[PDB]
């Protein structure tokens, strides 16, 4: 399948104002960026997209009301700064998976301080050392960091 | 148990999660450790004399203050949370 | 961001941090060095620095021997082994000009305990061949054989007990035609040549291990060598830490502080790795006869027994090699005794041309080396040749502006150089290294190094302005050493305060050695605390004893009782150190002596001191 | 490597206690032993020790 069949197979023969989360798993996308999403989408609050294709992030729209987005088993990398703009209400973050080389490259994430929870994996920031205890000295506003918190509790819901 | 756990309350305080079980005492290396609920060999109370011993040096009598539950829940255990006795 | 250990020196000098570069500090669980292999390459470069030495046929083990001594003097930088007698015998005789005496009061306060050692001296020490048996053995079991093999042969002289008696025992069964050795009943008749190549023995897992026949003379030669270094100040041995300490010190201070601001001083540390292969017996030999000079010929000929038989010293190979078929899935071990004869299609390239090398010395199984040496047997002789060489370098010796000292142990060698300008420095390291070269002292060129003086190293005593850092010794086991309780703990305690005192261990480091040695010995002997919750049987009873005594302290840690030790008090007894503070009726019930379970180390005859079963 | 010299949260290592420090060298050495220990008590290194 690709993008834009799945977006209209989600809505449900629904307008795109009505949707509070929006699942596209095993899609594809062409050159590796984004395309459907528009600035229609306004009342989406659950994003998830997964083995989807894409190089990085840089078509995401405005969506003021998306709290929960999620970029896992992917290989996005590249700058940050288009979704600490366009959605900077986020508060749970997933890019589990993903191609990201160092902090220098996550640190425009601190913009966004509604992040209650960064989720990170197989990545290579992982790799460095004391990358727990770093990444939370660049997020402040972070409380749990791949689903744990600073004392290694795990996150309830 | 406000006894045995006060003094552990000196430092500025901060925002946690975890519910400690036992809290560590360094003496001459070795970390002893004192339980929040219980007796523990650091801190041991005999209620049949009522007596308090310390590392089994005795450290003086307590005598119960003008408030006290003696039917079940203590609410000074589990943070968050009220023991209500036995088991059901 | 990702650590690098080694990045710390980037601000702290490296001395300072010099344990960070030690990873073991202890004995490694693989054991690599020794083989049959390793032999065959020891033989080969042993006899191929002597290449251009004399070749000769020897008369009584009928095997080739090479002389490498007054030959041609080496003309490139490579190890040379054509150690000249002549300059030998003049560097040791300036070492008596400079130190008179020396070799005369050694000789005459050996004497004596060359005449009052006894048979049992030679029990101690590490493995030994067992002729009779032809493998490696106890000392002990192994002097109880010789003594019924020579009881069984007539030679009983022995008996007397004196040291000195079983070498002329030794002697005149080495003189016999033939022997015989009784197994348990086989009889095995060996005959002079056998008998001699069988004595003349190294067995190869101090790498190499001697015959027994061999034992005391170089224990006497040894004794000499000791003796002489002692009267010797740049000798690095047999002194301890603290003296050692002190040597590098004296020494700098010494070269350094008394030159002139205007003379230039520099240090070269070098290592003389492989330091067997260019010395001789016969070498040994000369410089034994030299100091002894108008003395006791009894006295010569018993000093001189050891390097003369050692240059005719026969080398056991290995155990021997393994071969295996992986078509086949097979695998079979052949030994040394069929290397002489057998295809060489089965090796490598390189372990053929070893073979190739060494074929025609293996004489009855048993390759023939007689120049060279083995390790750790006449290590106090070369330490002698090497304070000479360094004596040799005083100004009124070398005769120039530049002059040199230092200090040399046999394994390392430390040598400081100063003179009026850097071309003085570069004549003096020069002149050094010649002078070193013509006796057969090979320096090693690969991994030596000069700097400005005051900063050095000499047998891993890192120094660095005034600063020693000891680091020539590894820790050892802290643990239950399987005697009795008061017998382990105090052995063990009196283990960590002897490593304390000398081998400089840090005041810390003890006391976690003393923590992990509580957790090890409550472990092994169940005598856990009363207060502790752990759980075991003898907790039961010993749990009993803690609501007994009425001073928790004066129990044994054995007993269950706290552990008082600390760095303060570690030399007293434990059972002294309890002494007061038990209680009146347990001194009385442990120091029973009407008790049914009794019919060095520093301890108190308790009942806690059993003999287990 | 830079995983095995991370911060663990257990204690990994227990050990058994000693005698009274008089000396000021004994009190020096137990404040660097229990600096250390506090140090590296909850590091991998001790976990692996121990496994």
């Amino acid at each position: 399948m690709e993008m834009g069949r799945r977006i209209h197979l989600e809505l449900r023969n629904r307008t795109p104002s009505d949707v509070k989360e929006l699942v596209l798993d095993n899609s594809r996308s062409n050159e590796g960026k984004l395309e459907g999403l528009t600035d229609e989408f306004e009342e989406l609050e659950f994003l998830s997209t997964i083995n989807v294709g894409l190089t990085s992030i840089a078509n995401l729209p405005k969506l003021n009301k998306l709290k929960k987005l999620e970029l896992s088993d992917n290989r996005v990398s590249g700058g940050l700064e288009v979704l600490a703009e366009k959605c900077p209400n986020l508060t749970h973050l997933n890019l589990s998976g993903n191609k990201i080389k160092d902090l220098s490259t996550i640190e425009p994430l601190k913009k966004l301080e509604n992040l209650k929870s960064l989720d990170l994996f197989n990545c290579e920031v992982t790799n460095l050392n004391d990358y727990r205890e770093n990444v939370f000295k660049l997020l402040p506003q972070l409380t749990y960091l791949d689903g744990y918190d600073r004392d290694d509790k795990e996150a309830p819901d | 148990q406000i006894i045995k756990l006060l003094p552990f309350a000196a430092a500025p305080p901060e925002q946690s999660r975890m519910q400690f079980s036992s809290l560590t005492v360094n003496v001459r290396g070795s970390g002893m450790r004192i339980v929040v609920r219980g007796n523990s060999p650091v801190f041991n109370y005999n209620k049949a004399t009522k007596r308090l011993t310390v590392l089994g040096k005795d450290a003086g009598a307590l005598m119960e203050d003008p408030d006290e539950g003696t039917a079940g829940v203590e609410s000074a255990v589990l943070r968050g949370f009220l023991i209500l006795g036995k088991e059901n | 961001m990702d650590v690098n250990p080694t990045l710390l020196f980037l601000k702290v000098p490296v001395q300072n941090a010099i344990s960070t570069t030690f990873p073991y500090t202890g004995d490694p669980p693989y054991s690599h060095g020794t083989g049959t292999g390793y032999t065959m390459d020891t033989v080969n470069r042993t006899h191929k620095y002597s290449e251009k030495g004399k070749w000769t046929t020897n008369t009584e083990t009928g095997a080739p021997q090479l002389n490498p001594i007054d030959g041609p003097l080496p003309e490139d930088n490579e190890p040379s082994g054509y150690a000249q007698t002549d300059c030998v015998l003049e560097a040791m005789a300036f070492l008596e000009e400079s130190h008179p005496g020396i070799f005369e009061n050694s000789c005459l306060e050996t004497m004596e305990i060359v005449q009052q050692t006894r048979v049992d001296k030679l029990t101690q020490g590490r493995q030994t061949y067992d002729w009779t048996l032809n493998r490696n053995q106890p000392a002990a079991t192994a002097l109880a054989n010789t003594i019924e093999v020579f009881r069984s042969n007539g030679l009983t002289a022995n008996e007397s007990g004196r040291l000195i008696d079983f070498l002329k025992d030794v002697m005149d069964s080495m003189d016999k035609e033939e022997m015989e050795i009784t197994t348990h009943k086989k009889k095995q008749r060996l005959n002079k040549r056998s008998y001699l190549i069988r004595a003349l023995t190294l067995n190869t897992m101090a790498i190499a291990t001697p015959g027994m026949q061999i034992r005391g003379f170089v224990y006497f030669v040894e004794a000499l060598a000791r003796s002489i270094c002692e009267k010797l100040e740049q000798s690095g041995l047999p002194v301890g830490g603290n003296e050692k300490k002190a040597k590098l010190a004296n020494v700098v201070r010494k070269m350094m502080t008394n030159s002139q601001d205007t003379e230039l001083s520099f240090t070269i540390t070098g290592d003389n790795t492989k330091w067997n292969e260019n010395q001789n017996p016969r070498m040994f030999l000369a410089m034994i006869t030299y100091i002894t000079r108008n003395q006791p010929e009894w006295f010569r000929n018993v000093l001189s027994i050891a390097p003369i038989m050692f240059s005719n010293k026969m080398a056991r190979l290995g155990k021997g090699y393994m071969f295996e078929s992986k078509s086949m899935k097979l695998r079979t071990q052949v030994p040394a005794e069929m290397l002489a004869n057998i295809d060489l299609k089965y090796f490598n390239k390189s372990t053929r041309e070893k073979i190739e090398k060494i074929r025609p010395l293996l004489i009855d199984g048993t390759a023939s080396l007689s120049p060279g040496m083995m390790m750790g047997m006449f290590n106090m002789l070369s330490t002698v040749l090497g304070v000479s060489i360094l004596n040799l370098g005083q100004k009124k010796y070398t005769k120039t502006t530049y002059w040199w000292d230092g200090l040399q142990s046999s394994d390392d060698f430390a040598l400081i150089v100063n003179a009026p300008n850097h071309e003085g420095i570069q004549a003096g390291v020069d002149r050094f290294y010649r002078t070193c070269k013509l006796v057969g002292i090979n320096m090693s060129k690969k991994k030596s190094y000069i700097n400005r003086t005051g900063t050095f190293e000499f047998t891993s005593f890192f120094y660095r302005y005034g600063f020693v850092a000891n680091f020539s010794m590894e820790l050892p086991s802290f643990g239950v050493s399987g005697i009795n309780e008061s017998a382990d703990m105090s052995v063990g305690v009196t283990v960590i305060k002897n490593n304390m005192i000398n081998n400089d261990l840090g005041p810390a480091t003890a006391q976690m050695a003393l923590q992990l040695f509580i957790k090890d010995y409550r472990y092994t002997y169940r005598c856990h605390r009363g207060d502790t919750q752990i759980q075991t049987r003898r907790a039961f009873e010993l749990g009993k004893l803690w609501e007994q005594t009425r001073s928790k302290a004066g129990l044994l840690v054995s007993d269950g009782g706290p552990n008082l030790y600390n760095i303060r008090n570690l030399h007293i007894p434990e059972v002294c150190l309890k002494w007061e503070l038990m209680d009146e009726d347990y001194q009385g019930r442990l120091c029973n002596p009407m008790n049914p379970f009794v019919s060095e180390y520093d301890a108190v005859a308790t009942t806690h001191s059993w003999i287990p079963k | 490597f830079n995983k095995a010299c991370e911060l663990t949260d257990s204690s990994w290592v227990e050990l058994d206690e000693i005698g009274e420090d008089v000396a000021p060298i004994e009190h020096i050495a137990s404040m660097r032993r229990n600096y250390f220990t506090a140090e590296v008590s909850h590091c991998r290194a001790t976990e692996y020790i121990m496994k």
